[PDB]
This record gives structure tokens, C-alpha cells and sequence, in this order.
């Protein structure tokens, strides 16, 4: 689960 | 003296302590913008978090609004992903969360989620992602025949396909934030007393 | 009308504060095999120690204690680098830092020292790196004054490519960790009076 | 580095 630090919506 | 309940029991005190603390700090650098401290102490709030084997009510509130910030400050970033659905842009994600908080103060609360809805349809706007503001509203205003605040107001400005807006200055991403900026005085004034920090603030007075 | 200074001095006293309370959860943690426990305060460590705004020799202690711990339990990752030399292994790392903590080099510092250099040397020949190994055995065993019972016995099983003799049976990584774990419970006897744990160790007596 | 390891 995604907490206080957000992932990259551009990568993959 | 390691009696294993005991220190259990120790442990879960000393870890409300902390979280209370580095929720204090965060809050004040995000009041002050201060940007790297904001960085560091939301690293520490997350592993302190991730550490808790339990939850009152409290904790719970309390980790709810170092997420909030944490989204709000990353509000612009529109590529930021805060949960699994990459669909939800950050300032949709504030509002998710702001939707399990301070209920019971219900003007503040409508004031401060009508802002973020208006800003996470502007910041979309602004950029040019016109078709994204398009689903954003459809997310967070639900059915399309129910009313809402703002909501018939938000869609003519959609439909009009331009990066900016007359609306978009008067409630601005700089009304949001000192609007949430309020609330955090709040936290503050809640807070700013709590163990840690007052026992640490008498030993530099 | 809160002081910024002040503030700001009393969140570094704050972080010294959770530094010794949390190298107490590691201490535990490690003692009692609790390896995910570990992992967790190790993380909130490392993230509470950017609080600091200075050093003293205390907390400097403190800090290469819970480094020598990380490293110890990350002593069969042969994956993991500590050190800015690539070559430094994570138990040649615990040594450098085990040398390095303000303590009296007594029989049980010694012999956990030998400890780890006979581990050290171990699990390189367990993964089959019998050149590592010796080239671990000249960095920690090369020095005439690094005397220790069979230490020429040691070199010649490692140049034997002999990971399974009777000398790394019994000196094994369990035995090892046992005589850490000893001095473990020293420093959790130690610290258990520093003022986060006390404070918290009293509302729940 | 501090107590997390580099790869």
C-alpha cells in the first residue's frame, strides 16, 4: 500500500 | 526489566510519541515550505508508520493527515501515482483521504473539499489535459445528473477547452493551500504541545 | 509567535532522543531473531538520524552500534555493500566498526572480534569465493599483531578450499551470534535509562 | 551509507 511517497504514473 | 508485555506496551507508547512528534514537524514544514525538511521528516513519518504494530483512533487520524499533506503537496505533479488505480491524479487522492477526516467541523471540512475539487480539476486544465479533467470530474462528482457544489459551474469550464479561466483565479491552487494552511494551524495548536516536543522544547528554552 | 530557532533546536533534541530509543528496538529485535522487526526500526533509524544538527561522541556510539547490528545480521548477504570499497563484505564492515566503537577491548571484545573475522572468512568459502576468502584472511588476519589461536590453521583450510572442517563447525555464525547477542543484552541493560524508554517504561509500570 | 547497504 502506497503510504506518504507516491510511485511514477510515466515509467514502464 | 525486558519482561516482553512490558516492553511491548512501552513500545506502542513511544511509537505514539513519535508519530505525534514527526506529524508536528511535518505540519510546520509545510506551513513554512520548507521543502527538504518536509522530504526528511516524511521519510521518518513513513518508516515510523510502517514500524506500528497497532492503532488508536488518534494514530490513525494522525497518519490520515501526514497523507493528506503529502498529496497536497504534490498536487502540480500530476504524474505522482498515490494509489494502485494510476487513473488517480494526487489532489483526487487528497480528497479521498480528506473524506476520513474532521467530519464533525463541517464548515472548514466543505470549504477545504470544495477547493481541492476545483484545483484538481484546474490543475488538469491548466496543462492542457482536457479530456483528463473530463474523467477527473466524472470520478470525484460522481453521477452525472447529481448536483454538487460547483459542480455545473466546473463543467461549462471544462467544456470550453481553454487553459485558463477567470474561476480558476479567484479559487486558486494558492486559496487551497491557505485554506489547508488553516487546518494545519489547527493540527498545530492540537499538537504543538504534545510529549515529545514539549519536553524537548524546555530543555532548549 | 513560535520561535523558528527554537523549534528547530528542539526537533534536533527530539531526534536524539528516538536515536536511542530505537537502537533499544533494534537491540531487541536482533536478540530475539525478530528479523522483520529488524528490518522495520532499522528504516526508521536510518530516517530518524537526518534530524540531528550535530553529533556528540554519545550519540556517534549509538549510531555505530545499530551500524555494526545491520551489518552482523546482514552478514550471509554477500549481496549487501556497506563500505565505499566494493570489496569490504558486510562482516569485514561490522569489524571496521566494531574497532571503531568507544569501549574497552576486553575477553569478550576479542573474542567477538575473532568471531566475526572466522565468519567473515566462512561464508565467502560457503559461496564458493575461496579467492575472496583469502584475500579476506590477508585484510584482517595479515597484521603480526592480529594474533589469535590457529590463525595459521585458518589460512591453511581456506587454501584447502575445507568449508566444512571441524573448526568452522564449531565456530560457526550460530556461535558467533551468540556471544553478540551477550553483549547485546549489556547495551540494552545500558540504555534501557535513557529518556524515551524511561518516560515510556513509566506510564506502563 | 549509514545502516541500509548499497547493492
Amino acid at each position: 500500500k502506497i503510504l506518504l511517497t507516491p510511485r511514477r504514473r510515466q515509467r514502464l | 526489566s525486558e519482561d516482553a508485555g512490558l516492553v511491548a506496551e512501552a513500545e506502542a507508547v513511544a511509537a505514539g510519541w513519535m508519530l505525534d512528534f514527526l506529524c508536528l514537524s511535518l505540519c510546520r514544514a509545510f506551513r513554512d515550505g520548507r521543502s527538504e525538511d518536509f522530504r526528511r521528516t516524511r521519510n521518518s513519518a513513513e518508516a515510523i508508520i510502517h514500524g506500528l504494530s497497532s492503532l488508536t483512533a488518534c494514530q490513525l487520524r494522525t497518519i490520515y493527515i501526514c497523507q493528506f499533506l503529502t498529496r497536497i503537496a504534490a498536487g502540480k505533479t500530476l504524474d505522482a501515482q498515490f494509489e494502485n488505480d494510476e487513473r488517480i491524479t494526487p489532489l483526487e487522492s487528497a480528497l479521498m483521504i480528506w473524506g476520513s477526516i474532521e467530519k464533525e467541523h463541517d464548515k472548514l471540512h466543505e470549504e477545504i473539499q470544495n477547493l481541492i475539487k476545483i484545483q484538481a480539476i484546474a490543475v488538469c486544465m491548466e496543462n492542457g489535459n482536457f479530456k483528463e479533467a473530463e474523467e477527473v470530474f466524472e470520478r470525484i462528482f460522481g453521477d452525472p445528473n447529481s448536483h454538487m457544489p460547483f459542480k455545473s459551474k466546473l463543467l461549462m469550464i471544462i467544456s470550453q477547452k481553454d487553459t485558463f479561466h477567470s474561476f480558476f483565479q479567484h479559487f486558486s491552487y494558492n486559496h487551497m493551500m491557505e485554506k489547508i494552511k488553516s487546518y494545519v494551524n489547527y493540527v498545530l495548536s492540537e499538537k504543538s504541545s504534545t510529549f515529545l516536543m514539549k519536553a524537548a522544547a524546555k530543555v532548549v528554552e
